[PDB]
RNA sequence: GCGGUCCGGCCGGGAACUCAAAGGAGACUGCCAGUGAUAAACUGGAGGAAGGUGGGGAUGACGUCAAGUCAUCAUGGCCCUUACGACCAGGGCUACACACGUGCUACAAUGGCGCAUACAAAGAGAAGCGACCUCGCGAGAGCAAGCGGACCUCAUAAAGUGCGUCGUAGUCCGGAUUGGAGUCUGCAACUCGACUCCAUGAAGUCGGAAUCGCUAGUAAUCGUGGAUCAGAAUGCCACGGU
């Protein structure tokens, strides 16, 4: 980190489609070492967006990935001694990678009747683009809006 | 607690003291050390001065009490309080 | 007659045979549905199955050993993989890109005097 | 839906509503279900008067409630005008199996008191 | 009547010096023998606090391997057994002949 | 440690070497039986009627060489530290600095 | 694989394999390309089980802190030597208005509860591990096989998976605490041991300022073993699973 520069570490791709991100998500999902339940929650959440929704699933999820994935952030930082909340594009490794861990939060405040179903429910409605994450994405928006302001702050 | 198969337990001094109490009626506390004894009903109706640690407290022997050990009775701590 | 593959995964071991067959795999004396529990754990073994067309023509008596489940899995992946290289050695330009013949080196960590978890040290107070 | 113990247990499930019941916990409560031979596993129908008769006079066989009360009262007081020093832990709101006081006694003696 | 021969030596050196120096003694006598096979070695740590007074992390770890040897004699002869009461064999290897 | 330790031990062990094995095992075995009755009871007033000093447990295995109460081992008979320098010189056999 | 198969590696039988341990080979920026200052290096690639110190361990230079230890030990000086020495019984080191540090168990639904079902590694064991069978809800008791051990015994793992209920409720959570009755060690479990069964079910619904560990099989989490040990782990040292 301060001596030699790395890059992204290789995850196995998802098994049963092939993705990346899917494999992604449900290990940024899986809490206290436990990826057996994880995997199966992932693909029932799926599959029930596939008969919901068309019958490909993955582009129903990967819309529902797009509508919240976030292009811009908000960094905390001190130049001259005041807070500084700068904003900066942020490179796609970490758009997609901040997107879903905010949707893994937004389905436990669901309170459905299992943690399959929320997500399920969660992937859905953000399809439609009503869901919670949409709505945190507009909460960020319009903070970084009013950081718009910070934008010419110190370390541009 | 001592297994039941085992029975309970008792000293042999402190045994061959009572019964001569007993049969020479309660006379007089009888001076132990033996707080690991335990009390058995052969001793009800006397007074035993139990060993502390620096006094031998009396104690009687009730109903009550029997199968409780001779030095239960004898707090070997003097905690007042913290306050004055 | 039987090509043989080794494979191990973390600390389990692999023995792995093939013979011309119409696609079946006994585990243990043992089907594979029957033993490996978990999907996933199901479904890495066949994995090479895939970018390789034997699938329908091979049926593959399989003994595991140690390890736990994943490891044992992982273990079968590597050992089937080796038990096709004395077979085709052709395929190596797709198969290595995928990453099946690498022998998964990896490992859990000896404890350490001072520390609780071998690399965890004890939280302390600065005080 | 009161059962012959003096509170009223719930009407959710069997075992569950048995172990709402004072003086009898979830193996206790396993025994009581085996003496009247219920069990949830049965058809819907007949789930009437037909079980709570026999609930009532095979629990009277047990020390419940108010008889368990009045035995435990009784015994800590057996312990407290005895002098004992188990009674004397009692008395003082100190442990009184041998657990530690100089910290980490602060259920049985009540909330930190300040200096 | 065949016996197996059970040698216990700390250093790895001197089992397999113990090995091939009872081998060809039971070439002298002349009967024909069986290969010995390497029992898992048995390997025992101890890990002790170095400081005299106090300290915990400065701790140092012992090991003792003793390791394990079984020999497999096919047809014995009393000379054989002769031979192997008379040979001598080093003090760090001990014997455990059994019938 | 100290002289007046050590002795203390030797009397200790000396005794219950004397004891273990006249009356130690038989009156533990008859108390444990379930055939005999109130022959225990005779028995444990004789066991609490010896010196007391025969019971192995009134032991404490201390380092010989010096008497060292704790950090005591039961392989080598030596305290901790005394085993680490006796390793060094090389006085226990097999016995090296492990690494794994 | 061959045959036999009390259909279970159990029997002859095979040494190919897993494995055990003994020796040896290989990983050296070795070759290609790019950057660089045609150097060293860095980056990428090819092969390769492993690629850049392959991953960890041991190994801690000169020196600092009048750092710690005179209670492991030895030792200069100082003091006691009818007492600061020595033998005993009981007690204390476990006390509790409070504060701090280090940990274990939780507040739950990724969970609880019940049934069926699968695999580990490392070690211990002769005054010791203790099978099978019988009784006991049980910790355990009785009889007693074998094992100085790759054979015999602690020894079967747990989160896992499949089933059904719990359905968000201080709850089929949580387990303190307390009562009654017990088991085992030991001369003896009151002060003051651990564990089992029944009875009660406290705080706690994730925690302020602040603060700690951790860069890969690592955090996290789940069990297992050892030394110490008659008995007494949530500590310490090790092991494996996800
Ligand atoms: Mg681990
Ligand atoms: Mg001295
Ligand atoms: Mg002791
Ligand atoms: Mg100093
Ligand atoms: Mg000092
Ligand atoms: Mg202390
Ligand atoms: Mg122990």
């Amino acid at each position: 980190p301060r001596r030699r520069v790395i890059g992204q570490r290789k995850i196995l791709p998802d098994p049963k489609f092939g993705s990346e991100l899917l494999a992604k998500f449900v290990n940024i999902l899986m809490v206290d070492g436990k990826k057996s339940t994880a995997e199966s929650i992932v693909y029932s959440a799926l599959e029930t967006l596939a008969q919901r929704s068309g019958k490909s699933e993955l582009e129903a999820f990967e819309v529902a990935l797009e509508n919240v994935r976030p292009t811009v952030e908000v960094k905390s930082r001190r130049v001259g001694g005041s807070t500084y909340q700068v904003p900066v594009e942020v490179r796609p490794v970490r758009r997609n990678a901040l997107a879903m861990r905010w949707i893994v939060e937004a389905a436990r405040k669901r309170g459905d009747k299992s943690m399959a179903l929320r997500l399920a429910n969660e992937l859905s409605d953000a399809a439609e683009n009503k869901g919670t994450a949409v709505k945190k994405r507009e909460d960020v928006h319009r903070m970084a809006e009013a950081n718009k302001a910070f934008a010419h702050y110190r370390w541009l | 607690p001592r297994s039941l198969k085992k029975g309970p337990f008792i000293d042999l001094h402190l045994l061959k003291k009572v019964e001569k109490a007993v049969e020479s009626g309660d006379k007089k506390p009888l001076r132990t050390w033996s707080r690991r004894s335990t009390i058995f009903p052969n001793m009800i109706g006397l007074t035993i001065a139990v060993h502390n640690g620096r006094q031998h407290v009396p104690v009687f022997v009730t109903d009550e009490m029997v199968g409780h050990k001779l030095g239960e009775f004898a707090p070997t701590r003097t905690y007042r309080g913290h306050a004055a | 007659n039987q090509y043989y593959g080794t494979g191990r995964r973390k600390s389990s071991a692999a023995r792995v045979f093939i013979k011309p067959g119409n696609g079946k795999i006994v585990i243990n004396q043992r089907s594979l549905e029957q033993y490996f529990g978990r999907e996933t754990a199901r479904m890495v073994v066949r994995q090479p199955l895939e970018l390789v067309d034997m699938v329908e023509k091979l049926d593959l008596y399989i003994t595991v050993k140690g390890g736990g489940i994943s490891g044992q899995a992982g273990a079968i992946r590597h050992g089937i993989t080796r038990a096709l290289m004395e077979y085709d050695e052709s395929l190596r330009s797709e198969l290595r890109k995928a990453g099946f013949v690498t022998r998964d080196a990896r490992q859990v960590e000896r404890k350490k005097v001072g520390l609780r978890k071998a690399r965890r040290r004890p939280q302390f107070s600065k005080r | 839906a009161r059962i012959a113990g003096i509170n009223i247990p719930d009407h959710k499930h069997a075992v569950i509503a048995l172990t709402s019941i004072y003086g009898v916990g979830k193996t206790r409560s396993k025994a009581i279900l085996a003496a009247a031979g219920i069990a949830e596993d049965v058809k819907i129908s007949e789930l009437s008067e037909g079980q709570i008769d026999t609930l009532r006079d095979e629990v009277a066989k047990f020390v419940v409630e108010g008889d368990l009360r009045r035995e435990i009262s009784m015994s800590i007081k057996r312990l407290m005008d005895l002098g004992c020093y188990r009674g004397l832990r009692h008395r003082r709101g100190l442990p009184v199996r041998g657990q530690r006081t100089k910290t980490n006694a602060r259920t049985r003696k009540g909330p930190r008191k300040p200096i | 009547q065949r016996i197996r021969i059970r040698l216990k030596a700390f250093d790895h050196r001197l089992i397999d010096q113990a090995t091939a120096e009872i081998v060809e003694t039971a070439k002298r006598t002349g009967a024909q023998v069986r290969g010995p096979i390497p029992l898992p070695t048995r390997k025992e740590r101890f890990t002790v606090l170095i400081s005299p007074h106090v300290n915990k992390d400065a701790r140092d770890q012992y090991e003792i391997r003793t390791h394990l040897r079984l020999v497999d004699i096919v047809e014995p002869t009393e000379k054989t057994v002769d031979a192997l009461m008379r040979l001598d064999l080093a003090a760090g290897v001990d014997v455990q002949i059994s019938l | 440690a100290k002289q007046s330790m050590k002795a203390r031990e030797v009397k200790r062990v000396a005794l219950a070497d004397k004891y273990f094995a006249k009356r130690a095992e038989l009156k533990a075995i008859i108390s444990d039986v379930n055939a005999s009755d109130e022959d225990r009871w005779n028995a444990v007033l004789k066991l609490q009627t010896l010196p007391r000093d025969s019971s192995p447990s009134r032991q404490r295995n201390r380092c010989r060489q010096t008497g060292r109460p704790h950090g005591f081992l039961r392989k080598f008979g030596l305290s901790r530290i005394k085993v680490r320098e006796a390793a060094m010189r090389g006085e226990i056999p097999g016995l090296k600095k492990a690494s794994w």
